[PDB]
């Protein structure tokens, strides 16, 4: 006599193997995969119920998003088979398009843990500082990807949460400015702050916000946007063949 | 190049971070500490930290084992400090080596292990409590203690389950470095090749998978870095545009993604089942299955390959062979 | 910290199983050198005259040779066993029938041993064979011997340090690890394996399922069994200077057939051997041998593997005397 | 076709070669010049396999495996049957992977995110070419190589490692495998933590970024924060083959013993032993 041993040539461990494997694909066909469906859907040109996140501070917020309004396109299709690609009709950096694209969430500054306003300047940051031996881009110049100097840096903006600079933000040579630039674009010298993503020039359409104290998130969004929209579009020289 | 992924090039500094817990408030200990290399990778701040009956406990109980550990481990060397530090690899505290059954050992025999082995679980159940009640003190899902569950689960299995279930001490896992490496094939050995133990693939693939998840999730996060994808709970609330680009990235190359927050079940689940298909895979062995490669082999799974040196007839089973 | 390429590798399993040997030139290099020292045969005799047992009063074991034979194994001895002092380690100087020394009474012994092992154990040294050189390698003390526990240095002709001998007990777990290629394994396997025939090498399961009776409780073997199997496994693979794939396809250790390599086979039939030689030649010589050769216990020395392996899968690389030492074995 | 948000993106560039000619879609899947040369080399080389489990007495999943040449062929070409269907299909898979690889640059180039994932996918393209390649060039023959095969390949893991008698001494291995496991514990607490944050329970209020380093402030006393989990991340997983490249390729060409004795450099020095 054997333990395991049932009916047949068959054993328990030989039966757990199915229920392995039984199990494993429900939770990755009927749970994992359809909550990979929560946005995104449904398809446009199997899904699961609602959820209602219940917000920090105030209100609700639930899977779909059911939004505002919806932005035109400023694209033209370059051809007419279903998977063909699309080609912007005007300045891609300025209608938000491809790599500039932005998201549509919510126009309100998104807070701390108590309430205040979670990204904000060093002027209104009360007791946050620079970290001893990091470098000061206090009055700093901003050479864009041309080499010209595109400014002068004003300030730096504070994530008051996580202790964490987010934004440079600055002066540009002649349009009376200022606005934003995330500091995964930047490379904190010494001496100058250097921005390969775009040209000079082209620092004066970045978008400015109803609050020069303020930032809310479709702002964050768009801010973040143009700049990675220069990486593909800034010169003729990116949309290309690299070789 | 995103110079933030690789290092934090201006760091921040302000007042201490403090969010209230239903309780133990007070109970917590430590003037916070800043690195300025350490924040270079993280948050320069280290401490305060958390004590609390359940955390203070862990320390007793925790010590306690260790005590009994490198004490028995001192006397492997006849208590020489010189050799102590060097053979401390080869130092151990095992488990009983004669068949005693389910009866508590000698204590020169298995019976220190056996007390340490307790002395640890408590250890680990006091842990525990921490893990979960912080959770629910902050007012978070207990999503943490649940995974930490499993994995002290499957200590358990190799620890103590799986050898009441065949009834014998003499199959628990020893403590020390090499030792309880040792142990690993001895195992392994004895139920005829753990690669051929199907929840033994199944908890590989779930471990691999552990990788490849973080690897890319990882990845992702940082790709996204300058829409501010790290900031991932106001990402799954509030789709932007970090996790618009990580979403498509993966659908543009397999056909397929998930959501900035499906894709921490994922992880949390590939981790889960790397201890759950262990543990299944423990109890099975010695319980159901004796020798997994003949389990195979009877199920016809087991491959076979032609003779490259001549087949070799076991000699004891030849005419006239000794015993 | 490391070997420099390249490296010598054999095959022993199908294809891309990456069974097979791993050998360092270097190392390979010197032990033939060391091996090589072999001392050639001597010239062959006169085939007539009375057999020594007409001839000498005190011939017992090779009785049958001509004096001119007699004698040339008697300088072939001498080289093997005791060069450096020559006859009179085993011969009072002017009665040559007298065994008023130790070595001489040992020495008898010891010719039935090797004829035994190339006779009856043939299973193992084929036609190979062995001499008194196979593990004297021209010295009365074997370098390679074991005693009832852990010794080290593993060669005996090499100082020990003070953490290495036995009597300092802080270091009897190093003397277990380099028994044992350098594992944890807390087990000795030359008593519990190689000393005699009370314990069983195999402790896998030859059934997919626990066998009721023998799978709960105090029927079962302790695992620590499995853990000792490993040790000796260890030890003969350091003894011969090879791996596992040397023998198996580690996808079943428990299988022979196309699992196994001939080597085992051979191997198992080298275990039976040694217990041989151990509990009926080597063991019963305390009786005889000085309290000066003894072990802590009043064992006398006894052989493993590496005793004429020395770190070789064949002894002196295949090298024999076997047609040149007929009197030695095999024995009509 | 379309995710909701989705037509917003799929412009035209990011090309590395091939410009507009296959700078399309197909379905969800872009395709560029390395969606083509990709689907190439996995066509070819499962045809390849097919072509071979054709020609031995397969068929179940299980029992198929494509084995490499005898030693004894060294680096050179091989019989098909006798190893060279091996040879092929490596090259087909080198050629795959790679591809793979620079389509997901040409995906990131596009989308104006950073290149870490195909920077990623280079560790494990790597660990396969020390495997297949690098380690077989320096032990002189492609039959050191692991075969194409569900168990088999199994079973030739098993006996290399043992080649080396307990390969769990292996210090290559013991790193590699620390970082195995911290990679697994880690990915265990991050997915628990975000979700804990944003799944608290019953009628709740989803909780903070304060809250999240608050949580790791009071279990363990240090929180590394949002951005850096995901730095270290990458780090633990890409370090698991990173680490362990070294344990493989010394194992042969730099190590013939057994790995528990490569520690004598400690345990053997004058002044301890
Ligand atoms: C040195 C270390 C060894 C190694 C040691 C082990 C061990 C030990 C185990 C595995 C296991 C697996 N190995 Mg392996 N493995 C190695 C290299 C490889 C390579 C390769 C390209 O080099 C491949 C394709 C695989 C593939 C696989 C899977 C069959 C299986 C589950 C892995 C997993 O979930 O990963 C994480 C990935 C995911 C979770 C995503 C899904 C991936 C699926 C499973 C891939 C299937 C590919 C399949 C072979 C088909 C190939 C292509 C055909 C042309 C259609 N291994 C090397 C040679 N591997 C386990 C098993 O069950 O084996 C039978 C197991 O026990
Ligand atoms: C010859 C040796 C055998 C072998 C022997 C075994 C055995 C035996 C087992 C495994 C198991 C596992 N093996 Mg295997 N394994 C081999 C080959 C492999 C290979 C390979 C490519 O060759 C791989 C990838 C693996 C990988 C794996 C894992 C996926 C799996 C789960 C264990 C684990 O992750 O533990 C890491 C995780 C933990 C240990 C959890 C720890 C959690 C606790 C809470 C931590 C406490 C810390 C605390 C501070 C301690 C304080 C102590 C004080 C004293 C108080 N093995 C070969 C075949 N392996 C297991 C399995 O799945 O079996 C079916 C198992 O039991
Ligand atoms: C007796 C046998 C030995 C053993 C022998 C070995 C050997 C030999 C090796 C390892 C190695 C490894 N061992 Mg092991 N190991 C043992 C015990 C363990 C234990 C344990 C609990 O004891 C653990 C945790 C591990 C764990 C590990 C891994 C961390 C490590 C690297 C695996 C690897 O190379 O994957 C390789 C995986 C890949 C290359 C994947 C590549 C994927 C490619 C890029 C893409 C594939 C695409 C696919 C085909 C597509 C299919 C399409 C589908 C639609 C999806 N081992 C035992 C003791 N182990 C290695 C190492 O680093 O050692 C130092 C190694 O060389
Ligand atoms: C697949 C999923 C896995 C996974 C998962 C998870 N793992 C978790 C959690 C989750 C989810 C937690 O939430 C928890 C935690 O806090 O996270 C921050 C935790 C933890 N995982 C630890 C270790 C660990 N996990 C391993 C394995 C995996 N884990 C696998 C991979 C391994 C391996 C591989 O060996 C190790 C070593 C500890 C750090 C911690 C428990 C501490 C404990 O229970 O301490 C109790 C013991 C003590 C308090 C003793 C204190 C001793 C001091 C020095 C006293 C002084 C002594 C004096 C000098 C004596 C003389
Ligand atoms: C240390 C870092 C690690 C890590 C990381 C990352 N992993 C990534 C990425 C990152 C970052 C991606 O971005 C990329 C991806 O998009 O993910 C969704 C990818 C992917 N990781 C896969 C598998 C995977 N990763 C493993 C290992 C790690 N990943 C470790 C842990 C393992 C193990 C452990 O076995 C597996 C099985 C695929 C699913 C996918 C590539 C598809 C491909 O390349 O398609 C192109 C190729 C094909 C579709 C098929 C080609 C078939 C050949 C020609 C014919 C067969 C030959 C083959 C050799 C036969 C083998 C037989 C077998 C029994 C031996
Ligand atoms: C809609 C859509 C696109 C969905 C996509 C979803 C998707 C692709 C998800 C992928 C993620 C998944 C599913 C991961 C699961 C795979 C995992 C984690 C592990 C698999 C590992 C694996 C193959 C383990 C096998 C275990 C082993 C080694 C078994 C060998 C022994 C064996 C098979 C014996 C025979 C078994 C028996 C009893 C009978 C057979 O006859
Ligand atoms: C038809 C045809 C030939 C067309 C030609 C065009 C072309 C190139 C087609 C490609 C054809 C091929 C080869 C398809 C195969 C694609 C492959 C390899 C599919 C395998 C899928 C597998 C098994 C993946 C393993 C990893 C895994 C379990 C993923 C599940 C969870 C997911 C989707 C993680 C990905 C993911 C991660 C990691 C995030 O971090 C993230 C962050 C924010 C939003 C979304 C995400 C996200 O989706
Ligand atoms: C290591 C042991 C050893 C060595 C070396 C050795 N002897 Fe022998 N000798 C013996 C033994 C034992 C016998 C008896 C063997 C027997 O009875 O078959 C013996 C027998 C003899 C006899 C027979 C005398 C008699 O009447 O029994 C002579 C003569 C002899 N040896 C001479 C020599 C010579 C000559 C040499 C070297 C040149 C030599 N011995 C070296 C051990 C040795
Ligand atoms: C030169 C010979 C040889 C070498 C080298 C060798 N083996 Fe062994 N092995 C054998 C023989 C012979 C047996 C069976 C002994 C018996 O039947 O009494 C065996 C038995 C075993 C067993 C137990 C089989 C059972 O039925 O329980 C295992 C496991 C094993 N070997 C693994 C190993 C390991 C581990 C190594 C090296 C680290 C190794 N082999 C190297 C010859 C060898
Ligand atoms: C007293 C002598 C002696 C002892 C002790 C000894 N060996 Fe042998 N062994 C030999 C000789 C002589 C050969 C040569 C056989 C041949 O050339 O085929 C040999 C051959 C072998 C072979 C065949 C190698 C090959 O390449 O064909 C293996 C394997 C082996 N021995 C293993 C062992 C094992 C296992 C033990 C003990 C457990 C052992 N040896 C101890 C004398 C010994
Ligand atoms: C100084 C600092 C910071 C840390 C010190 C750490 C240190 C140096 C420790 C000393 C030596 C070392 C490294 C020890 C490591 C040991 C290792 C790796 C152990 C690994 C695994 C051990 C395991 C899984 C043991 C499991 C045993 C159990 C779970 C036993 C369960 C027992 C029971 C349930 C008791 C119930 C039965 C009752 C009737 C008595
Ligand atoms: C998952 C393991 C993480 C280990 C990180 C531990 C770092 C050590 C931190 C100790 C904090 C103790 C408070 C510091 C002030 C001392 C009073
Ligand atoms: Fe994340």
């Amino acid at each position: 006599m054997y333990h395991g041993a049932l009916a047949q040539h068959l054993d328990i461990a030989q039966l757990v193997w199915y229920a392995q494997w039984l199990v494993i694909w429900t939770v990755v066909l009927l749970y994992l995969r359809r909550e990979d469906r929560r946005e995104g859907y449904p398809l446009v040109e199997e899904l699961p119920y609602p959820k209602t996140f219940v917000l920090p501070h105030g209100g609700t917020v639930t899977v779909p998003r059911r939004r505002p309004e919806t932005r035109e396109l400023k694209l033209a299709q370059t051809d007419g088979f279903e998977g063909a690609p699309l080609q912007p009709t005007g300045n891609p950096l300025v209608d938000a398009v491809g790599p500039a694209s932005y998201a549509e969430r919510a126009e309100v500054v998104d807070a701390t843990v108590d309430g205040k306003a979670k990204i904000v300047p060093l002027r209104v940051a009360t007791d946050f500082s620079i970290a001893e031996g990091d470098v000061d881009p206090r009055g700093l110049p901003v050479v864009a990807a041309d080499g010209v100097e595109a400014g002068t840096v004003t300030d730096l903006w504070v994530d008051r949460s996580e202790h964490y600079f987010r934004y440079l933000e600055l002066s540009v040579a002649g349009s009376a400015r200022t606005a934003l630039i995330p500091l995964g674009f930047c490379d904190v010298k010494k001496d100058k702050i250097v921005v390969t993503s775009i040209l000079s020039e082209q620092f004066a359409n970045v978008p400015r916000l109803q609050s020069r104290d303020q930032i809310t998130l479709r702002e964050e969004d768009k801010v973040s946007a143009y700049y990675a929209g220069g990486l593909l579009y800034a010169t003729p020289e990116r949309a290309e063949s690299l070789l | 190049a995103d110079y933030q992924t690789i290092y934090t090039q201006i760091q921040a500094r302000g007042p201490h971070i403090t969010v209230s817990g239903e309780w133990g408030d007070n109970d917590r200990v430590g003037k916070p500490f800043y690195s300025y290399w350490l924040g270079k990778i993280g948050d320069a701040q280290i401490g305060p930290i958390y004590l609390g009956a359940s955390g203070i406990a862990a320390f007793a109980f925790g010590s306690t084992a260790i005590l009994i550990i490198l004490f028995n481990m001192a006397a492997e060397v006849h208590f020489d400090p010189l050799q102590f530090f060097r053979q401390f690899f080869w130092l151990g505290l095992y488990p009983p080596k004669a068949q005693y059954g389910m009866g508590i050992p000698p204590l020169h025999d298995g019976g220190w292990w056996l007390m340490a082995g307790l002395f640890m679980t408590l250890s680990l159940g006091s842990w525990w409590i921490r893990v979960y009640s912080r959770a629910r003190a902050l007012g978070l899902g207990t999503h943490i203690a649940w995974n930490f569950a499993a994995a002290i689960f499957f200590v358990l299995c190799i620890g103590c389950i799986h050898p009441t279930l065949v009834g014998s001490w003499s199959e628990g896992v020893p403590f020390g470095i090499w030792p309880h490496i040792d142990w690993l094939t001895a195992f392994s050995i004895r139920y005829g090749n753990f690669y051929y133990c199907p929840w033994h693939g199944f908890s590989i693939g779930f471990a691999y998978g552990c990788g490849l998840l973080f690897a890319a999730h990882g990845a992702t996060i940082l790709a996204v870095a300058r829409f501010g994808g790290d900031r991932e709970i106001e990402q799954i609330t509030d789709r932007g545009t970090a996790v618009e680009r990580a979403a498509l990235f993966w659908r543009w190359t397999i056909g397929f993604n998930a959501t900035i927050e499906s894709v921490h079940r994922w992880g949390w689940f590939f981790s889960l089942m790397v201890m759950v298909s262990a543990s299944v895979g423990i109890l099975l062995t010695g319980t159901f299955v004796d020798n997994w490669y003949l389990w195979c082999v009877k199920h016809g799974a087991a491959p076979d390959y032609p003779a490259y040196l001549p087949a070799t007839p076991d000699p004891a089973s030849l005419p006239g062979a000794p015993k | 910290c490391f070997e420099p390429p390249p490296a010598t590798t054999t095959q022993t399993g199908f294809r891309g199983l990456s069974m097979g040997e791993v050998l360092h030139p270097a190392t390979v290099k010197a032990k033939k050198e060391r091996d090589a020292q072999y001392p050639p045969a001597l010239a062959a005799v006169k085939a007539e005259g009375p057999p020594v047992s007409q001839v000498y009063k005190n011939v017992k074991v090779l009785g049958n040779l001509t004096e001119a034979e007699f004698l040339r194994t008697m300088t072939a001895i001498t080289e093997w066993v005791s060069p450096q002092e020559g006859c009179t380690y085993c011969h009072d100087e002017n009665n040559l029938a007298s065994e008023a020394k130790y070595p001489y009474v040992v020495a008898r012994r010891m010719l039935e041993m090797t004829r035994a092992i190339n006779t009856n154990w043939t299973q193992h040294v084929a036609q190979t064979g062995v001499t008194c050189y196979t593990c004297h390698r021209g010295t009365p003390l074997p370098p390679y011997v074991r005693y009832l526990e852990p010794t080290l240095p593993l060669n005996n002709r090499e100082t020990p340090t003070h953490v290495e001998r036995v009597e300092t007990r802080s270091g009897y777990v190093v003397r277990l690890a380099k028994y044992t290629a350098y594992s944890a394994l807390n087990y000795d396997p030359f008593t519990m394996f190689l000393a005699n025939d009370k314990r069983q090498v195999r402790v896998v399961p030859q059934t997919a399922l626990p066998l009721v009776g023998v799978s709960r409780g105090k029927e079962r073997r302790p695992l620590s069994d499995a853990y000792a199997t490993f040790a000796l496994m260890m030890s003969i693979s350091d003894s011969l200077g090879t791996n596992c794939t040397f023998c198996h396809n580690a996808q079943t250790f428990e299988s022979w057939g196309k699992k196994s390599t001939p080597q085992r086979a051979i191997a198992w039939w080298g275990i039976r051997m040694v217990r041989d030689l151990n509990m009926n030649y080597l063991a019963p010589l305390n009786a005889s041998l000085p309290a000066s050769r003894l072990g802590r216990q009043g064992e006398a020395p006894q052989a493993d593997c590496r005793t004429c392996h020395q770190g070789v899968t064949k002894p002196l690389f295949g090298a024999s005397r076997l047609k040149d030492y007929p009197e030695l074995g095999p024995i009509k | 076709a379309l995710l909701s948000f989705e037509r917003k993106y799929r412009v035209r560039g990011g090309t590395l070669i091939g410009g507009d000619l296959f700078d399309f879609w197909v379905g969800p899947y872009f395709v560029g010049f390395f969606g083509v040369s990709a689907i190439f080399f996995i066509f070819l080389g499962v045809s390849l396999i097919g072509y071979a489990a054709s020609q031995g007495p397969t068929w179940d999943p299980f029992a198929i495996s494509i084995n490499p040449p005898d030693l004894k062929y060294g680096l050179g070409a091989a019989p098909l049957l006798e190893g060279g269907f091996w040879q092929a299909i490596t090259v087909c898979a080198l050629g795959a992977f790679i591809s793979w690889m620079l389509r997901e640059v040409e995906i990131s180039r596009k989308l104006g995110i950073g290149w870490h994932v195909p920077l990623a996918f280079c560790v494990p393209i790597f660990m396969f070419c020390v495997l297949q390649v690098f380690r077989p060039l320096l032990l002189g023959s492609w039959g050191h190589a692991f075969p194409y095969g569900i168990l088999s390949h199994l079973d030739w893991v098993n006996n290399f490692g043992y080649q080396y008698l307990n390969w769990h001494y292996n210090p290559g291995h013991m790193s590699s495998v620390s970082f195995l496991f911290v990679n697994a514990m880690a990915l265990g607490l991050h997915g628990g933590l975000i979700l804990s944050v944003a799944n608290p329970g019953d009628g709740d209020k989803v909780k903070t970024a304060e809250h999240e380093n608050q949580y790791f402030r009071d279990v363990v006393g240090y929180s590394i924060g949002a951005l850096s989990i995901h730095r270290l991340g990458l780090f633990l997983a890409s370090n698991i083959f990173l680490t362990g490249a070294f344990g493989t390729i010394a194992s042969g060409p730099f190590w013939t013993r057994g790995w528990p004795e490569w520690w004598g450099w400690w345990l053997d020095i004058p002044f301890w032993s």
